[PDB]
């Protein structure tokens, strides 16, 4: 009896891969700072994103084959090396370096003497300067290197921008649509009673960090336990905290900028002599907040490895400084610090057997992150003291392999990856195309 | 805003305008670009524009050339979900239905495009000479 | 062009469709391109078709289905430009009578979309049945 | 009774800002010469621009706040850096230099003497050029060194590409208009009668000039007056004349070009020996044109300061030597003109109290024009005698702060922003973008 | 696909849908693109969608308002190509009528834009008034 009939706009969408652009909320263009890490032409958000919750849904999500984490993780990379190519290029620092103890703590930092070329051609430039112990290395009195001319060239990052991480809204194109996950307690995996959509994802601070996750999203009530392959010993776990734990991170160097001329036209700026306290820099992690949330926390791992059980924590077993060492970035300068004082514990069923803690951090101003050869960054001096107060919000933590399963387990921090501490954001989102066309049987037929 | 996807069929015919406005134009709108993550604002809506006209093209060479909903002179088969009319808007819902008619949508816009626009035009050229 | 812009709304509706035409398209057209000015010639033009999307949506949406002029279901209100025939096309301008309707603007375009083509095409759905 | 019905292409416009691009007039691109100036892959111009009257139409008008301004500025701007990308850079010239003075007018040419890297990386090469006292710096024989090698870095323009300013049209895209104002008396403000409508701008030359607007388009019937702020004397006032001023400035220095050899590949062009009158360079009026042009303008800032007072002239007060000179481009060289002379008078109510007059001019080869920093651009030598005719169009003034005002004002050549020069030819055009739907009441309903 | 381009006019009717679809859209389609070689695949595309553009709206403005086939009020002139109805379609091809129309082409051009949605859509305005 019924006749088929086009129906535009209905609600039928299946799953699909995009490439998603940036939001910067129209704020940070008035940051300025000459394009503060991402935002330059940005898209500013909408003043009002828009979120509908779909009832009657139930939709089954996984982060772990989350799209949109992948194109982020190509995103910081791709815009790594964009701000890097206009600034000025380190390469001939290569000149030998006559290095001294400097005036305690097994002399971290080293005084170096070289040559160097001026504005002019013909006349070199005898100058000294103040290089970590991890930006040198000797070659056969003193006598050092830089410690990436080896392995590769180097440049140096532009004074005038900074990495100071701005929220970014990943939001996708006409014909797509960006589903968010509203439960309190989400793994990333499995159906998902309430799901609601939007345009732009929420306010997303590409913070990169190892063993800690700074500045990122709370978790609802219980804190969260999301694992790829849990019983797997191979597989990272990403932990999603409750209460955000206060950490501060300082340079207790207060240093000055030379600004030597390398002309024509460019100027390279040295680090200086220390005025001020003779210290290495250090992490500040309170005993009573960092305790408390163990404490939960342990007892989240008990849902899986049973209700009674030795869980033990010890600091990392070993690798590249990046995968051992908690690396971030503060003021500038980048830190990687000692979290074995931390990890050094042992708790039992419920519980475990001062006023404060620190923890030793080292600074190295050139770096190779993401496993870069070709490409060495060189992080510029910074006047005075810095000092700056995070949020840390998760870890990725790995289990040892030994086993002895039905005995106890050991947890220690994990590293590499950096795709998952975009995981961590994106776990209640994914992407999916929209397709509007659809038929139905009806009677009005045509004339 | 999709709000009907997991009401039925019926439910979903109210909101269905709104779904066509927000899908159909999104311009945030940015002139500004840069040589890369300015290729990237663009690729992402230049391949809009694409899957659109592809759309577009349907709808026109088709019994529609109209937007939102209209009609076609194509006889319902039966062997193509054998249903009853309360059993489809009333009790069953549009993901739901997709996902049965999926081997038969390939040989309904035959339908629609070769046994109507081609033959219903020229059926019409024939009845508008007189 | 645009030279009944002075002149009264009833002489503005003969030159009308200069306006379609001239404003619709609009390619110089060059292919030359380069990395910089190429991307000034790009982003210029590229809006030109986002704009004119945005417009065409509408034109679709509601009643008109086509383009120049078509008419509609939607009563005029006396609460808007309450006035005389003659003294809307004989006496005034475009510009002059844009000026005006700028408060009732947004409020007529709901009637565009929602009372007609929302509830006109499911009337029609239930119209064409029988 | 009546129902709403839409129209589509209504005459409506609002004023707004796009993108506009450039017309080549599809003659300039045979003209050839590896890309002149901007016309690469410039917009032909349709061979008939079409300009529509709109009647019973009246426009306000501002042209200080119009944008194209903005817009052309940036252009030349963005035009300059794309043209010296390319070209061969000069960063290895901050050699020393040893110089002494040229065989008369206190040695304004200096013959130096310097150490150069050939093609090959073992041997230097020695080899002498020739600078304008100008061009270099002393540093403490006599020993120079390039000006801007303490201040920036530096490249050469290729020689094949010319600056010669080509008409350019600027033209908006689909959805947008140009509104041009043909009334012979127009200031720049205030209410236009006569309005017509072209898709693209007049023919316009942009030519970079300062104290002086060269090639630019004549007033009608009377000369115009145009101030941002007339009675503030921090406000330039730009003036646009009747009649055409003929002016001469050449270089009578006759030159060779040394293409000397800085490989692989690379071939610098040094200054030779100059063969021929030995000069300075220098700029020609007329006497009897200018003094014309001086009584008829003189008359119409008496229309605003009164009918009678005492209206002096004076040469620069002092800055930048691009404020104090006239500075412009004539056969690839940069001309910086001393405009003293023409300056010097004083004029009565309607009168002031020889054949030809003369101007002093210097010669920069190195520039950094728009303060701009980080790169400076150095002229290449052209072979033979230089020689050009132009014509005056207006020019950029500023009146005294002292007052004094019930007395007497004097008037003292501009300079600065080179918007002002763009808005003496878009003073009658601003762009507005087109919103062609519209609504009216009529009885046709639908069925 | 073009394949009635050496057969009769009459002929050629049938497989008109053929040509409408395949020359409609093209898309490869590849996001990935390049400084040089990526603006040449760009260059290519974007021409296509502004010739696209150019042809609707000429579909638009006349009295076609849909695709594929569509009529008119305008008269044919015995002047432009005075022939036999069998003629044409039966004994001649499309490539050989467009050769001897080329003169009369713009011509009818203005008949189908000027003389009748103008004029149509105007008579249409007073003619639904009542
Ligand atoms: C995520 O991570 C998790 C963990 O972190 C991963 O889980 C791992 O999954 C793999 C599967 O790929 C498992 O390996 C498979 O194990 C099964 C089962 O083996 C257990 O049971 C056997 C039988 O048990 C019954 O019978 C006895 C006797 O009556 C009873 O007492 C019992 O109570 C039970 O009732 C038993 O034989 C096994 O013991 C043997 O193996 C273990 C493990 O190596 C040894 O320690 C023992 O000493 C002993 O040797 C074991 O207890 C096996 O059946 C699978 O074998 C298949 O695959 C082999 C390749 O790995 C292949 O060589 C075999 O031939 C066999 O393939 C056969 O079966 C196929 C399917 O039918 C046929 O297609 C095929 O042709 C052939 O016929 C396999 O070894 C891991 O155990 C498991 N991890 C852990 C810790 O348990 C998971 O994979 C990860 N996933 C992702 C997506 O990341
Ligand atoms: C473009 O350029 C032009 C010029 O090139 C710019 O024009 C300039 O515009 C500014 C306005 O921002 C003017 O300043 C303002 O002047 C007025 C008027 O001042 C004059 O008259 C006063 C009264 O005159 C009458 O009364 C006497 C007595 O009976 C009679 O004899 C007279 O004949 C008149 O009838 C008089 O008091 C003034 O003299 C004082 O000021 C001058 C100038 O500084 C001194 O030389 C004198 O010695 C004497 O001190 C003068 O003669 C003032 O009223 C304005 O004051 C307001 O703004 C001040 C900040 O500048 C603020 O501190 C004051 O409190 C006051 O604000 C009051 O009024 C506001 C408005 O009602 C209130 O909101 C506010 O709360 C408060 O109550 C101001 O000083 C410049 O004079 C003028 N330039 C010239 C050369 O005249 C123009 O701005 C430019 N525009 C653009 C877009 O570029
Ligand atoms: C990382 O660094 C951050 C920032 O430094 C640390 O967080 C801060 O922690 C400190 C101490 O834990 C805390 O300081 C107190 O804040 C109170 C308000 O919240 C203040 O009222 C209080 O000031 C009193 O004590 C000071 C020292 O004793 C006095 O110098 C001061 O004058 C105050 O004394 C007054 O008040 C008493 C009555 O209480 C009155 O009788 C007196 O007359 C006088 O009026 C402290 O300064 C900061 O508030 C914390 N900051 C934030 C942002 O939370 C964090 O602990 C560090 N983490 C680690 C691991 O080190
Ligand atoms: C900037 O430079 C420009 C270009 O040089 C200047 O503009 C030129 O100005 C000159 C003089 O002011 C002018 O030259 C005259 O042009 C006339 C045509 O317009 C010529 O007829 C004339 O030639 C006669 O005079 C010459 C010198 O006396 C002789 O050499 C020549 O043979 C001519 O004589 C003949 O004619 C007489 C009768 O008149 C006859 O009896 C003789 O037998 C013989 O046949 C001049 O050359 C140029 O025309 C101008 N050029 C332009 C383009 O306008 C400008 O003045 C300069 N400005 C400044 C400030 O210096
Ligand atoms: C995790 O999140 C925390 C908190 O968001 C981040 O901490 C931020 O750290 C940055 C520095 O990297 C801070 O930026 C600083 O802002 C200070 C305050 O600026 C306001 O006040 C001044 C007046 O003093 C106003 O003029 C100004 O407009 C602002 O309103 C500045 O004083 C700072 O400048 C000084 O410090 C930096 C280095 O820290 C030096 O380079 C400067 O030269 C100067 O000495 C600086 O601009 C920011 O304010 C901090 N957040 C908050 C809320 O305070 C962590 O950095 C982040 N973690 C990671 C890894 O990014
Ligand atoms: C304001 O406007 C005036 C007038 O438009 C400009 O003056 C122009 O100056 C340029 C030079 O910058 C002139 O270009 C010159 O053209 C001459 C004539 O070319 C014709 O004739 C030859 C035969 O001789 C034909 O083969 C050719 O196809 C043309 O038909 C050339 O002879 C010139 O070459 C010589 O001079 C230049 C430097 O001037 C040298 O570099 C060359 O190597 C060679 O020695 C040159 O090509 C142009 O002709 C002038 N205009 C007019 C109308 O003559 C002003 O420059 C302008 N002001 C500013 C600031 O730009
Ligand atoms: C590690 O976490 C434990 C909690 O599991 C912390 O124990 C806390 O210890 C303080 C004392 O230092 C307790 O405060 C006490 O409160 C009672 C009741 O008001 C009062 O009688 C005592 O005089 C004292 O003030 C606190 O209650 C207790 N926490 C809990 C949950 O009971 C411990 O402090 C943490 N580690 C560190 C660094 O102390
Ligand atoms: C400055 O401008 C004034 C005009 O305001 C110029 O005065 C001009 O002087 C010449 C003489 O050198 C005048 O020519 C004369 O013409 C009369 C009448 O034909 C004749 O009798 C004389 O023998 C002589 O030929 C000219 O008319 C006069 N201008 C005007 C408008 O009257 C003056 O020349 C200019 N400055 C210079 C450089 O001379
Ligand atoms: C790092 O070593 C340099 C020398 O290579 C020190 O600079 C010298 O400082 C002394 C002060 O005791 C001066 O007398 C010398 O003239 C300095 N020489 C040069 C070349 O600068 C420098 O002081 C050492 N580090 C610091 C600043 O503590
Ligand atoms: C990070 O912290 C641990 C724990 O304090 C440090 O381990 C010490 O290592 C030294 C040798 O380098 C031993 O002499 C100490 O006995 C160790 N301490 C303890 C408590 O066992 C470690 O050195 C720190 N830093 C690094 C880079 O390893
Ligand atoms: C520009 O022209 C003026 C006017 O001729 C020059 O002023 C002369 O300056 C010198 C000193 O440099 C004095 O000795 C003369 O007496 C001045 N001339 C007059 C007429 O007063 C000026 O030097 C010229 N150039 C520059 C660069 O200033
Ligand atoms: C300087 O300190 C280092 C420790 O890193 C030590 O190995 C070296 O022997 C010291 N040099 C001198 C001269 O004491
Ligand atoms: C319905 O479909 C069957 C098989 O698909 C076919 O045999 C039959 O002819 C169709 N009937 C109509 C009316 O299309
Ligand atoms: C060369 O001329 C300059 C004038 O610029 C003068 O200062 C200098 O003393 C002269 N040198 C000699 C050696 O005469």
């Amino acid at each position: 009896n019924l006749w088929v009939t086009v129906y535009y706009g209905v609600p039928v969408w299946k799953d699909a891969e995009t490439t998603l652009f940036c939001a910067s909320d129209a704020k940070a263009y008035e940051t300025e700072k000459h394009n503060v890490w991402a935002t330059h032409a940005c898209v500013p958000t909408d003043p009002n994103p828009q979120e509908i919750h779909l009832e009657n849904v139930t939709e089954e999500f996984n982060m772990w084959k989350n799209n949109m984490v992948e194109q982020m993780h190509t995103d910081i990379i791709s815009l790594w090396d964009q701000s890097l190519k206009p600034c000025v290029k380190l390469t001939p620092l290569c000149v030998t370096l006559q290095c001294t103890n400097v005036t305690d703590m097994r002399g971290e930092l080293k005084n170096c003497s070289f040559n160097m070329t001026t504005e002019l051609r013909d006349k070199k430039q005898k100058v000294y300067s103040l290089f970590y112990r991890l930006d040198v290395v000797q070659i056969n009195n003193k006598e050092y290197r830089l410690i990436n001319c080896n392995t590769s060239a180097i440049t140096q990052a532009c004074p005038k921008v900074s990495f100071e991480p701005i929220p970014i809204h990943y939001c996708a194109p006409a014909g797509f649509a960006i589903l968010k996950c509203k439960d309190k307690k989400f793994n990333g995996t499995g159906p998902c009673p309430s799901v609601s959509t939007v345009q732009c994802t929420h306010g997303i601070k590409p913070v990169v960090s190892t063993q800690l996750l700074l500045n990122g999203s709370l978790a609802e009530e219980e804190v969260m336990i999301r694992s790829e392959n849990i019983t797997n010993n191979a597989k990272n776990i990403l932990v999603q905290f409750n209460t955000p734990v206060q950490i501060n991170c300082t340079r207790p160097n207060n240093n000055t900028r030379k600004s030597i001329r390398i002309g024509p036209g460019q100027a390279f700026y040295a680090t200086g002599d220390i005025i001020g306290d003779i210290r290495q820099a250090h992490c500040n992690v309170s005993k009573a907040t960092w305790n408390e949330t163990l404490g939960k926390v342990v007892k989240q791992l008990r849902k899986h490895f049973g209700n009674n059980t030795i869980i033990r924590f010890a600091n990392s077993s070993g690798g590249d400084l990046e995968v051992t060492t908690h690396s971030f970035n503060c003021g500038g300068e980048f830190f990687y610090c000692n979290t074995s004082g931390l990890f050094n514990s042992t708790w039992i069923s419920n519980t475990s057997v001062n006023d404060s803690i620190t923890l030793p951090c080292r600074i190295k101003q050139i770096i190779n992150m993401w496993q870069r050869i070709g490409q060495a960054m060189y992080a510029p001096p910074i006047q005075g003291v810095i000092r700056c107060v995070s949020n840390i919000t998760g870890l990725i933590l790995t289990r040892d392999g030994g086993s002895t399963n039905s005995t106890t387990e050991t947890f220690r921090p994990g590293g590499g990856d950096m795709r998952d501490n975009w995981r961590s954001e994106l776990y209640k989102y994914k992407v999916v195309k929209i397709e509007p066309l659809g038929v139905a049987p009806t009677r009005c037929k045509r004339r | 805003f999709l709000g009907a996807a997991g009401s039925t069929m019926g439910a979903a015919s109210m909101t269905l305008t709104v779904q066509a406005r927000n899908l159909l134009s999104g311009n945030p709108d940015w002139l500004p670009d840069m040589t890369v993550w300015g290729i990237k604002q663009l690729q992402a809506r230049v391949l809009a524009v694409e899957r659109y006209l592809r759309d577009q093209q349907l709808l026109g060479i088709w019994g529609c050339s109209g937007k939102l909903i209209c009609c076609t002179n194509v006889p319902w088969n039966s062997s193509w979900s054998n249903r009853n009319l309360s059993e489809i808007w009333d009790n069953m819902t549009w993901l739901q239905w997709d996902k049965e008619i999926s081997n038969y949508t390939q040989i309904i816009y035959g339908l629609l495009e070769e046994s109507q626009n081609q033959q219903e035009k020229n059926e019409q050229d024939l009845l508008a000479l007189d």
